């Protein structure tokens, strides 16, 4: 419940919450994937 | 063929055989009534335009 | 359709084809002035040429 | 129209996932250099692809200067052969395609490049018309410059087997059978009909982890802004 | 020494199998019919095409874990 | 527009919010069984055509391949 | 024949989401002419139903069977006031032909 | 601003039926499938030149030096089957749910289904391949079926004798300048449609239930453009030839011709439908009013009902049609013989009699079952 | 009037209180 | 009909002032210029090839092969021109006359204005000359003025270390589509 009322209740916040997360998700998506690809081939 | 004019040049010789059937088809009963010789100037040497009359 | 077969509208069309063939004339010659179409125009004895 | 139509092979690159192997791209492009450079061409391929693919740069540089290349107009006007540059395709083996056809009997060798992208089922194709050179039955007759290779259309393809067993050494020292060297030849003309091949497969792989990802969270804000309906319930109340 | 061409040996060995020797018969028939009549133009490909198509199928099957 | 669009009477209309309803009541509970209801009150307009497609499809392949296949009485 | 049409009113399938077979008529100029001379009660009726339709569409769901619209229970209302709407579009028509 | 107005008239409080199903997606996926093609076509356009000397190089250099550039070019290209298969499905729709009475809506979609055909026909002959220069000549030889004009028609868009270079480049403006028409003739749908609003499947009056768009259409249009996504890049990134040919990857060879000529599978109905009449005219104008006989159909209304949803006989008659529209599409691969031709010649008779007979007589026997004929 | 009948039930829709919004 | 009464509200009965003058002609004749142009354009790119090696050689095979080529060509530049002379004076009309107050119309024509120029820069840069290449350079150079990114920016545009082919492909894209960003 605190997560809502700290970051994602604030539309501007919510905004912030999106975009550094998706700053990460990048680096952490390639990393995991292709850490499978290359499992795979 | 020599691709005159962007198209398939056809040119051919024919043979005793090849002259001599031709000619014995049936010119009237051709789709096309145009006995062998009338498109050709030698029996051993007919010439044709590559494009099918088809599309 | 019904409602055009009748003695009114036959009356209507009579009023309207001249009219009609106007146009299409209009169109006809043109189409031939337009497209040059000389086989009609070679007809023609000044516009030949 | 009537042809054999080749079997399907279970290549290493055949799964939905699976990228090519290197090592075989590497022993085809040196099966195409030693024996088929020699009639077919190459003509949208040059050394610098072979980087990050089977060579290094230092390697490709080699391959490419073992051969030459005229290479513009001297300074006197006049034309010069250089050793090849990783920036230089593949040397052409003939000025012009009337010259294969007075090299070849009439026929023309094709661009290898695109060949098994250009060959209905090609990888198999090239391997069954390489592996598929076999006698002539009775009834048929082919003349001169002429093979009976059931999958070559008509079967009468003017080029003479050109793999025979032990045809050439792989530097890797894999067995040279013909076999070998047909698989290893489809591989690499594989690799060189669509040298994104591998890169292609991983941004696959990713597309479908970020679909697998997005798609039950985009049904799940639909479904919630469409739950207010779903849910919505109606009643007729006549006044009455 | 000779190298064996692993796809030499999967070839005996699939032609050992039931519908390539029957096609193989009739191919042999077909053949043999070709050669007794002097005379005609009745190939063998379809019978051909047919004992190929068998053989290279189970070929195919297991020819590439051989292949290194 | 909205307000114009057409002229109702007495009819009561209840609605949810969506945070306070279940995103996917009994989905699997009742979906399946609707999903089945609905397949057969379709199958019998929907499929029949597809499947005389398939017969002619395969119809189409075999008679070809025959037509193809030599005549063995010709050439004999 | 009386059973051949039942097993089509059950074909049809608009009685599962308990509409009337008025209810799906195409609304042309002499269907709308005939819905706006309905009396409010039918009328009001017909919207209820419509809408009912609408939203059962909308969450994929049809009534229970005891909640159908009966072949034999379905009542053609808006038919007399239709016919009305076609013959006086006919007469207003022929007068004009003539 | 005035422009929000018009912004929201369209697509925010626009009133839309509440029980529209998954298949009113598909002409917003249309519109999408544009917008990704002109993007795809842009970036195909800063790097490919229509010369015939250079045309196949520019298309190899494109895909072999150009930083991702295989992926723009095979997303354009399935992205263009994509475009056919909504198209597709959007017309299917159309057809089922009776919204051709929406006939100026009808009008302009069928104008803008043969700008689309045109579009792709002359995109798929740009890469100046085996298969697009035989396709070239083939179609454009269909014009010169034309009773009188026709050998000069033919002439005049070739550009000379026969397809040349005089081709591809005006090909190319032509194909670069098409789909902005599209959109302009797509925005002229919109509006043909707002004035009447969308129909439903059950194809009665929704007036009484009616739900914004942003909030209960627009996720709804974001998911299908979200699976949407997921096919045309598992067809982009997986099997990026199953729908191409593999002569197209061959250079555009005058002397050499492929032994069987087809179009992309989108025009093989058509294809059918022409190879089956003996007269060459004949078929052109069958395959004209195989596309045509679509403009046709709200004329051919004769049910009290607009939709197929309570229509159990006309609903068999259209999975017919969908079912011999698929025979159609599988004749026209299959080469010339035995007994592909008959079926050919029977599935385009039983099509047009399916679209011009069957369904008005059956519509008259369904209003005559529910005691109002 | 408008108190004859009472809002239809959701329970069938209604989940299983602010301590509870927030997290929702 | 919903089509139609566009034109009646806006062509055919659109209460205009009795008393505008010639001047207020100007901005009909940038519509009509602009179609000009795209007709022109049109015409011109059924023989164009934006190839470095073929694209000197493709416009004088335009000015002496193409029938009435010349005509088409230099209808295009002198329509260019002309579209030009036709924009100064409407932007002369709505700086003396106050038209500057209907501040949105204003905001939209300097963006036409911004697309006109880049539109016409891209163009003229199309016939490969020794004017174009030089022009081309020089502007391009223009954008690497910029502070942190402008190097970057500038070989972006170019596509390489310096405008060649890559650039003239390009240019021949943007300068085919900007025209339907403008007229729209
Ligand atoms: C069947 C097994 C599952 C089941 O029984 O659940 C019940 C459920 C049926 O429930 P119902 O009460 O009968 O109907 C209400 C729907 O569930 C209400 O949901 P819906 O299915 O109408 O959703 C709207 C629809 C809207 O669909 C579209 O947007 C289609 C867009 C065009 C087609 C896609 C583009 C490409 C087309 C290429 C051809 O979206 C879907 O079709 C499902 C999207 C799933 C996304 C991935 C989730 C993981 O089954 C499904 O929902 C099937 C679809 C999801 C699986
Ligand atoms: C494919 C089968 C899809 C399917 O699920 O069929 C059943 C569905 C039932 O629809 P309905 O009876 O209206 O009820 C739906 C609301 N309960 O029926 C439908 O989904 C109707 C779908 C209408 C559009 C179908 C388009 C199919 C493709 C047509 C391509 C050719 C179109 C003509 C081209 C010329
Ligand atoms: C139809 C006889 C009666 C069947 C009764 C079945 C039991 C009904 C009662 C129990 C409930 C079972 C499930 C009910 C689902 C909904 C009701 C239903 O499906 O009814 C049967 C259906 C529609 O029936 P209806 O339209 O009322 O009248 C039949 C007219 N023949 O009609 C059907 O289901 C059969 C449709 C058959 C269509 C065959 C089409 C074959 C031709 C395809 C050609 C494709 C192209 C071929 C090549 C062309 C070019 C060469
Ligand atoms: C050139 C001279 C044109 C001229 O005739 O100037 C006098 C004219 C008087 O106009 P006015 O006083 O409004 O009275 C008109 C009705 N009797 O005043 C005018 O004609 C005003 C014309 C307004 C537009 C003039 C555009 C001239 C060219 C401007 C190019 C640069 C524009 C800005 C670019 C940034
Ligand atoms: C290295 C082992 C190879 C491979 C993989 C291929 N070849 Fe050749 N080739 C040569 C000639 C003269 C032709 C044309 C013959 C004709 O058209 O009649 C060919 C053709 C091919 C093909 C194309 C088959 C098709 O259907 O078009 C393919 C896939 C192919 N070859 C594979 C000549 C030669 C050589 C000179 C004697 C040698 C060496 C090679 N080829 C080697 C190879
Ligand atoms: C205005 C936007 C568009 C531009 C600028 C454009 C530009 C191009 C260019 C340059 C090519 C050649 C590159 C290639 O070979 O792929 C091309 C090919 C093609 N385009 Fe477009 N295009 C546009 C829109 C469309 C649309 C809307 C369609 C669909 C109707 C389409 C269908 C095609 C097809 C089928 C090809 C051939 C692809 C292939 O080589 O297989 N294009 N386009
Ligand atoms: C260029 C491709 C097309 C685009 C972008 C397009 C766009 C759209 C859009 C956005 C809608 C509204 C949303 C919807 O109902 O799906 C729509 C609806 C419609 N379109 Fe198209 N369309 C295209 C092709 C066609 C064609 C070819 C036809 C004619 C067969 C057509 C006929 C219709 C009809 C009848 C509707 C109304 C849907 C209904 O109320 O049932 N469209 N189109
Ligand atoms: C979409 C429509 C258009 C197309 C297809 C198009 C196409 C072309 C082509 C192929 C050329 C090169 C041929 C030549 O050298 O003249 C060209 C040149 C040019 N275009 Fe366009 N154009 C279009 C619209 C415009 C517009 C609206 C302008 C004005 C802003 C314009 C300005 C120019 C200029 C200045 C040249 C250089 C002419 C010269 O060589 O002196 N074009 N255009
Ligand atoms: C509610 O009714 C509407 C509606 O109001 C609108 C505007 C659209 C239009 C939606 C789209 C996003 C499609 C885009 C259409 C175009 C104009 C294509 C043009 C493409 C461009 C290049 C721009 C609908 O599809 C729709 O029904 C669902
Ligand atoms: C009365 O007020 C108006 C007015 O109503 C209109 C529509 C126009 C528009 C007139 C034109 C013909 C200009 C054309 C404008 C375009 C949209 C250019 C787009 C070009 C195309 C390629 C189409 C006016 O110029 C005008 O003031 C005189």
């Amino acid at each position: 419940s605190r997560l809502y009322s700290l970051l994602f209740r604030r539309t501007s916040t919510f905004a912030l919450t999106i975009a550094v997360g998706a700053l990460f998700f990048e680096r952490a998506f390639d990393q995991g994937a292709d850490a499978i690809y290359e499992h795979i081939n | 063929a020599f691709k005159w004019r962007g198209k398939p040049l056809f040119v051919r010789h024919r043979t005793k055989k090849e002259i001599d059937q031709e000619a014995a088809v049936e010119v009237s009963q051709l789709r096309d009534p145009q006995h062998d010789l009338d498109r050709v100037k030698k029996p051993e040497w007919v010439i044709l335009i590559g494009v099918c009359t088809h599309l | 359709l019904s409602r055009f077969l009748g003695p009114r509208y036959r009356e209507l069309a009579r009023n309207w084809i001249p009219t009609a063939g106007m146009w299409g004339t209009v169109g006809a010659v043109g189409l031939v002035w337009a497209t040059d179409w000389r086989l009609i125009l070679d007809w023609v004895p000044y516009i030949n040429g | 129209d009537l042809e054999l139509h080749p079997p399907s092979y279970p290549w290493s690159h055949r799964g939905l996932l699976s990228s090519l192997d290197h090592t075989s791209i590497r022993r085809g492009f040196q099966v195409y250099k030693q024996v088929c450079s020699s009639c077919h061409s190459m003509d949208y391929v040059a050394y610098r692809h072979l980087v990050g693919v089977c060579y290094t740069e230092e390697e490709a540089k080699a391959l490419a200067e073992e051969v030459e290349v005229q290479d513009g107009p001297n300074d006197d006007g006049e034309m010069f052969m250089r050793p090849g540059k990783l920036s230089d395709y593949f040397p052409k083996p003939y000025p012009n395609p009337e010259a294969a056809r007075a090299a070849n009997n009439g026929a023309l060798p094709p661009d290898l490049s695109y060949i098994v992208r250009a060959r209905h089922g090609g990888e198999d194709y090239v391997f069954s018309l390489l592996t598929g050179y076999c006698e002539p039955p009775t009834g048929v007759s082919l003349r001169e410059g002429l093979y009976f290779n059931p999958y070559f259309p008509g079967q009468a393809i003017g080029m003479a087997p050109p793999i025979y067993t032990e045809v050439l050494e792989y530097d890797d020292g894999t067995p040279a059978t013909m076999s070998q060297v047909a698989k290893d030849v489809a591989t690499f003309l594989r690799w060189a009909s669509e040298p994104e091949h591998d890169h292609r497969k991983r941004m696959g792989l990713k597309m479908l982890l970020m679909m697998g990802l997005l798609l039950p969270l985009t049904y799940a804000m639909k479904r919630h802004k469409w739950s207010v309906l779903k849910s919505r319930k109606l009643a007729y109340r006549p006044p009455k | 020494e000779e190298l064996v061409d692993p796809l030499t040996t999967v070839r005996e060995h699939c032609e050992q199998l039931e519908k390539c020797v029957k096609a193989r018969e009739r191919l042999e028939l077909c053949d043999n019919r070709v050669s007794s009549r002097s005379q005609t133009e009745e190939d063998c490909t379809e019978e051909l095409f047919d004992f190929l198509h068998a053989r290279d199928h189970c070929v195919a099957h297991k020819l590439f874990k051989n292949l290194k | 527009e909205f307000g114009n669009l057409a002229r109702i009477r007495h009819v009561i209309s209840y609605s949810l919010s969506p945070f306070e309803q279940r995103a996917f009541p009994s989905y699997f509970s009742k979906g399946i069984p609707n999903v089945l209801r609905r397949t057969r009150e379709r199958i019998l307009r929907v499929a029949p055509p597809f499947v005389v497609v398939y017969l002619i499809y395969t119809w189409g392949n075999q008679e070809f391949e025959q037509s193809k296949r030599k005549n063995p009485a010709m050439y004999e | 024949l009386d059973g051949f049409r039942k097993w089509y009113y059950n074909a049809a399938g608009f009685n599962k989401l308990g509409l009337m077979r008025d209810d799906t008529l195409h609304e042309t100029e002499d269907v709308k002419e005939a819905i706006r001379r309905l009396p409010e009660d039918l009328y009001n009726d017909r919207m209820f139903r419509i809408k009912r339709a609408l939203d059962l569409t909308m969450r994929h769901q049809i009534l229970p069977k005891d909640q159908w619209t009966k072949y034999e229970e379905d009542k053609f209302y808006l038919e007399p006031y239709l016919k009305e709407v076609i013959r006086e579009r006919k007469e207003r028509e022929e007068w004009a032909k003539k | 601003h005035p422009l929000f107005k018009i912004i929201n008239h369209s697509f925010i409080d626009l009133p839309a039926p509440s029980n529209i199903s998954s298949w009113w997606n598909f002409g917003s996926l249309l519109g999408v499938c544009l917008m990704v093609q002109i993007i795809t076509g842009l970036f195909l356009a800063m790097h490919y030149t229509s010369d015939t000397m250079t045309a196949f190089s520019s298309v190899t250099h494109i895909c072999r030096d150009v930083n991702y550039g295989w992926l723009i070019r095979y997303m354009h290209a399935n992205g263009a089957s994509m475009f056919f298969i909504c198209l597709f499905l959007h017309v299917g729709r159309g057809l089922y749910y009776g919204s051709y009475t929406f006939m100026e809506t009808w009008n302009i979609g069928v104008l803008l289904l043969f700008a689309v055909m045109a579009t792709a026909f002359m995109g798929y002959v740009l890469p100046w391949g085996q298969m697009s220069f035989w396709g070239a000549t083939v179609i454009t030889n269909l014009l010169s079926a034309i009773p009188y004009i026709g050998t000069t028609l033919v002439e005049w868009i070739w550009g000379g004798f026969s397809v040349d270079k005089a081709t591809l480049t005006r090909f190319f403006a032509f194909h670069f300048i098409l789909p902005f028409i599209i959109a302009a003739l797509a925005i002229v749908h919109l509006l043909f449609l707002h004035e009447t609003g969308s129909n439903n499947p059950t194809g009665l009056n929704s007036d009484a239930d009616k739900i914004p768009f942003h909030p209960y259409y627009t996720i709804k249009d974001i998911l299908g453009i979200l699976i949407m996504f997921l096919i045309l890049m598992t067809l982009v990134l997986f099997f990026p030839d199953m729908l191409g040919d593999p002569d197209n990857y061959m250079p555009a060879n005058p002397l050499n011709t492929p032994p069987h000529i087809k179009p992309e599978w989108y025009f093989l109905f058509a294809y059918a439908i022409l190879r089956s009449i003996p007269n060459k005219l004949g078929g052109v104008l069958a395959l004209i009013l195989s596309i045509l006989i679509l403009a046709l159909m709200p004329f051919l209304h004769t049910s009290k009902q607009r939709s197929l949803m309570f229509r159990p006989i006309t609903q068999i008659l259209y999975w017919i049609l969908v079912a011999n529209l698929l025979i159609l599409t599988w004749i026209g691969g299959q080469p010339v013989e035995h007994p592909f031709i008959i079926i050919g010649q029977l599935a385009s008779i039983s099509y047009f009699s399916i679209i011009l007979i069957l369904m008005p007589i059956s519509g008259i026997i369904e209003d005559k079952m529910l005691k109002l004929y | 009037s408008h108190t004859d009948v009472k809002v239809p039930d959701f329970s069938d829709y209604r989940r299983a209180s602010k301590e509870s919004s927030e997290a929702r």
